[PDB]
């Protein structure tokens, strides 16, 4: 009976405000218990054991990558690092549950989707330590990665401004008739920023078919989450937009992988936006686990023991430690290179100030640190 | 020599460039605030009757969204042409701007791009605008490597220089002179053709001084180097600069060695404005060819205001002025 | 039983997304029908017959200078309006409600807030002309009022930037103890940007004293808002940030008066936003009717006649003709007056600035508009 | 002459000018992103414990919501000093900074204000930064009438320009240079005491060539004064710029009408870059002084890079080579 064009909605005759629900918000789904045990059958995936196996490996191997890095971070052998300490699980969860094709954008804490796509350990090196085989030519921050053959867009420090990219990727793709989704990660902190409104917003005005994939870990740097928002977390919000959203425990792979593969066959078919939240604790922010929950799994189903878990750790860290020495004895690029890809064609002007540095090291390269640089 | 032509205004030559891009670019899309009926300034009259909804479609009103969002279209290869709309309100997507769009292909070594993007808005007073619809903001991005920055003077120049924006390999911001949108029309070829970006057009030779301007400002020095032919029996090579960033230093500096003044005139505010790095750079070029200071004829330090907008711009008269000056020196 | 840190919820078993309710949404606050008949007795505020006449004339006496300067417009006699049509319930209905002393910030418009707080004919009409009355100095558009004396702040165009600004002086009136509260106006379309999110989400985890009042008029210029948002409009979006939220008719001045009012009485005594959503239409954008709906009511108390509506008709036009006839005549002010007020002190350099300005209208003024400018 | 002093590094002079603000402004508030706990650069170390939670405090991590919201503050007349984390991540808030907090006295007629916020934010190289933790923005805000731009050298400069920001009745963006804020202390005074912005300071007099910078660079152009002198016999005077807008033109003026040379440097790439704004000027007023053409040595218009880092910098090498040529032109 209301005819207002803005919303859809019945007449009321007395005053009540709408509250909040956050004393009881909305629930966290979860798979298996802490003992790695399946706590509703019908839920189970059942994936099987080359792929749980892989689940694990990959997780384990980040993980030991990361305690590897960050010493050498400790040391100055790399300028900075950043471990994904309690977030293995939603990384490779969410990935097992992606076509390969499916273009990732990120905000900093997913290397674990690298790993699960075979990324090289050689390139997570090379980009810390900005050598020769770093495509990227040493240009970013160290744990700034990017793949195009992975489809796992170069990540940025600027927070949440991948949030509204990912969004036009995911319209792009629709229009292509893709059959693609693209999800886009980003912490509960950075859903603070305004393009997150922005991202959330276009990708439901505008029917993309895209997954947003809050990490929430309780912390952003040092700030709590009390004084990040005062609603149900970010899992609450997605219905103002129109999106249709779960909340997960970050720490069971099983319920990040179930959500996320619902979420993209969903996203995909019907062109929309699907936000999932997962709830974690950042053990770690720069320089009840996932893994040890998907452990206590494999060792149920027989898939795993010490033996093997022995053989792993030992095979794991030669593997880290193989790219490790190959990465430190790479030369830096040439610093030619400080002036391509600025524009796709560099200018005759900036032609020029690369020139005038040739010339510069020419009579005072002496005093620059030219040992293991490239030329 | 473009083939048949039609008599277009500035809104007119946009459209047409822009249905160009529609005909022969099938990933291309037109997206922005209030786009889908035609625009507030009319530009995209017809174009999603003519190409579809999918291609030419309204935005939520968040700018910092619609940049971010083109960006993203952009890095899946597809053309992107955003609109914003005033200048004044490209703000929110600053950031957007110059740390993710001017940086995508540098900081991935170019595994990823956004070269497709081109984000268009209306620029420039407009007699009564104030002080959120007569910005002009090209200096604020000049200072950013990695974006180019495309200034037209006239219709037959805005869609020459828009399907070059559109057609390059690298984000560009094309700014349309809002004042001469349905100003005295010129003819414009129908079928697409391009202008070359980063370069400056000399439109009337001289050998006593060289003045440079860029979008309406243009036709001001046209009528200064006029007063002065008449007045001084002064010889003024006029140059339209029309891409801000990267600008031609080359025809600038030939052209100062050549008369030994410059005069560079903007509607932007004096300091800060790209004057200031025209004018120290053709000093560093062009020292010893010197016969007086370069002289900087620009809109006063102040927001743009409504009532004393005829005292604020740097009108014939003040241009005139300084010229006069810089000849007696 | 979950333990993260970023939300309060329980465990769930089964994979269920959360679905938006947009079909029928959060409904729609009225207190009086279209024939002016209070609907639920318990509800009517029973305001004293001069306020609610107080409200009429206001409501009227802005749709007459609206009228006259919209003609004035049409003519080229001011470079720009604005009307209100539609909006004279929300606007008058909320400033009734709010202290004198509380601050407002506004969006473009909300003339009618400045109308009921009595602000002088002259003085809308001179910043519309830029006169020398303006208190503006002529130096905004037209139709961009403010008003120290009557804690109104300056309008500005660009959308939204004054809703976390709102939030900050509500944070400031807090700590100062001022017993008083900000309101800050938008439109649904001002609500799709960042600083939205921004203002939302700081007053809520700042716990500042304000009230959000969002017109839905079903259009931000041509744009629906089928193509603005996909969740249930702007008041479904406020539990998300912890917000206390409503949705009122706003054709219905004493819906609109009685949200405001228990709004205003929660902000200030609790420390915490309030929004409101106030759903309209637009009956103009720039160069069942509020109105009709409070002359309905008025002629049911026996409050209002034919008589008097053609005897004040007559007075608010002459009342209107006065104003304008003395904003026209009015000089501008003195061109010197552009370079005043950029900083506090005008810098040295500016002041150089200025006297070359002096010095080209002592050589060149005769091509200058000089006739009816200050000095 | 200012009373007791104790040895302090940079970021202990801003906590220093914080102390003192809050202890004798008691409407003053600081806030931002990680603030309470004493910031990621220690610079509010004590002062939540001290002042209390309602005084210094966090925000959600929105700079777009954090300047609007101290706009508001200031709007009020209370005190707003904001933080911004890295001033690369600045642009968020750049169209509250641009379009808002520098146009709200003038486009009010004076009727509201925000001069009491100061934004403060680090600033400058770090080393290995890479591209969003070195950049150095103040050309970007140089073009926008109604703000003020700030820049140290040292702790006491640091301190003193600080309480001038934050008491000055304009909206003022201080930035510190974060490579100085752990790097050699010196004596700072324990209570408050002011630096006048809009003055530059000369810290070195000299007879040949006049030398300009701000922030570190100032160290940079020291150490070229003194290869100057001993490779050249060469008498350079040093000059800290210190406030970027409204700047000093007096001072600098007044040198290279003695010296008739001029070379500017900063870290910030070239094109767009705050020395083209001092060049033209000079170049205006100083014109028949100039001996040799001004020489900008900053630097290259790139994103700023991580592994490339050292070849990057306007360093002193690229500084003395730059003046070697100068005096020989
Ligand atoms: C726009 C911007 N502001 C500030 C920062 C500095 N910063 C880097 S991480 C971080 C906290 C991010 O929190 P969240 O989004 O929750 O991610 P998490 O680190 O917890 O995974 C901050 C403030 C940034 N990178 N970008
Ligand atoms: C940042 C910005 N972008 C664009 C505009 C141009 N604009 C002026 S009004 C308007 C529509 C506003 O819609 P809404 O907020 O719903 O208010 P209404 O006009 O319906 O009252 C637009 C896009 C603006 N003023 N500011
Ligand atoms: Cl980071
Ligand atoms: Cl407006
Ligand atoms: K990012
Ligand atoms: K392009
Ligand atoms: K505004
Ligand atoms: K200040
Ligand atoms: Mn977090
Ligand atoms: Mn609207």
């Amino acid at each position: 009976k209301p005819q207002f064009p803005g919303a859809s909605a019945e007449f009321i005759d007395k005053l009540e405000f709408i509250q909040p629900n956050v004393i009881s918000g909305i629930p966290i789904y979860r798979v298996m218990d802490r003992q790695g045990q399946i706590i509703n059958p019908s839920e189970d995936p059942h994936l099987p054991k080359e792929k749980v196996l892989k689940l694990y490996k990959s997780m384990t191997l980040l993980n030991t990558m990361d305690r590897i890095l960050y010493e050498s971070q400790r040391q100055g052998r790399i300028s900075f690092y950043m471990t994904n300490y309690g977030e293995e699980g939603t990384h490779v969860g969410s990935a097992a549950a992606l076509d390969n094709t499916d273009l990732v954008f990120g905000a900093a804490r997913e290397a674990g989707v690298l790993m699960y796509r075979d990324y090289p350990l050689e390139l997570f090196m090379a980009q810390c330590y900005g050598n020769i085989s770093d495509l990227g030519k040493g240009r970013q921050m160290p744990v700034h990665y990017g793949c195009k053959e992975r489809h796992f867009v170069t990540i940025s420090s600027p927070l949440a401004t991948q949030i509204p990219q990912a969004v036009g990727a995911a319209y792009a793709a629709k229009r292509a008739n893709a059959n693609r989704v693209v999800i886009c990660y980003f912490g509960e902190g950075a859903a603070s920023e305004g393009d997150a409104h922005a991202g959330f917003n276009f990708a439901a005005t505008l029917e993309c078919p895209i997954i947003f994939f809050c990490r929430n870990n309780g912390y952003a740097i040092s700030t709590p989450t009390s004084e990040q928002y005062r609603g149900d977390g970010i899992a609450a919000r997605g219905p103002g937009y129109g999106i249709m959203s779960i909340r997960v425990d970050g720490n069971d792979v099983f319920a990040v992988y179930n959500a996320t593969k619902e979420a993209r066959r969903r996203a995909v078919a019907e062109n929309q936006p699907f936000l999932i939240e997962a709830m974690t604790y950042r053990i770690g922010h720069s320089t009840d686990h996932p893994i040890s929950r998907l452990r206590h799994y494999l060792l149920s189903q027989g898939w795993w023991d010490e033996e093997q878990e022995k053989a792993w750790r030992k095979q794991s860290r030669r593997k880290v430690m193989e790219a490790f020495e190959q990465a430190e004895r790479k030369p830096k690029p040439n610093p030619n290179l400080l002036f391509s890809d600025v524009y796709q064609e560099m200018p005759a002007q900036l032609r020029k100030q690369q020139e005038s540095l040739a010339r510069h090291l020419q009579t005072y390269g002496e005093h620059y640190p030219l040992d293991h640089f490239d030329k | 020599e473009y083939g048949q032509t039609q008599k277009m205004n500035l809104f007119q030559s946009v459209t047409s460039a822009l249905d160009n891009s529609l005909a022969k670019d099938p990933t291309a899309v037109i997206f922005g605030e209030d786009v889908a009926f035609g625009g507030v300034f009319r530009c995209t009259v017809g174009l999603r009757d003519k190409y579809g909804k999918d291609r030419v479609f309204n935005t939520p009103l968040c700018e910092q969204g619609i940049v971010g969002f083109g960006i993203g279209i952009a890095v899946t290869g597809a053309t992107a042409i955003a609109e914003i709309q005033f200048a004044d309100y490209i703000f929110p997507a600053f950031d957007q701007i110059v740390n993710e769009a001017a940086k995508y292909r540098y900081r991935s070594g170019d595994l990823f791009n956004c070269g497709s993007l081109t984000i268009r808005s209306p620029w420039g007073c407009v007699g009564h605008g104030a002080l959120y619809h007569s910005q002009s903001p090209e200096a604020f991005f000049a200072h950013c490597p990695g974006i180019k920055v495309v200034i037209p003077r006239s219709p037959f120049q805005a869609k020459g220089l828009l399907l070059s924006c559109i057609e390059d390999k690298n984000p560009c911001i094309f700014f349309e002179p809002k004042i001469l949108y349905r100003a005295a029309a010129e003819e414009v070829p129908i079928e697409p053709y391009n202008i070359p970006l980063s370069q400056a057009e000399v439109i009337q030779e001289g050998s006593d001084v060289t003045l440079v301007a860029w979008g309406t400002q243009v036709h001001v020095i046209r009528e200064v180097a006029s007063m002065a032919k008449e007045k001084l029996g002064v010889s003024c090579e006029v140059i339209d600069l029309r891409t801000i960033i990267p600008w031609d230093v080359d025809t600038i500096c030939k052209s100062v060695i050549k008369t030994g003044r410059l005069l560079i005139s903007h509607e932007a505010p004096l300091t800060g404005g790209f004057a200031s790095e025209i004018s120290s750079t053709v000093q560093e070029e062009c020292f010893l060819n010197l016969e007086a200071p370069i002289s900087r004829v620009c809109g006063y330090d102040t927001p743009f205001p409504h009532i004393f907008e005829p005292f604020y711009i740097p009108d014939k008269w003040k241009c005139y002025d300084a010229l006069r000056k810089m000849i007696n020196y």
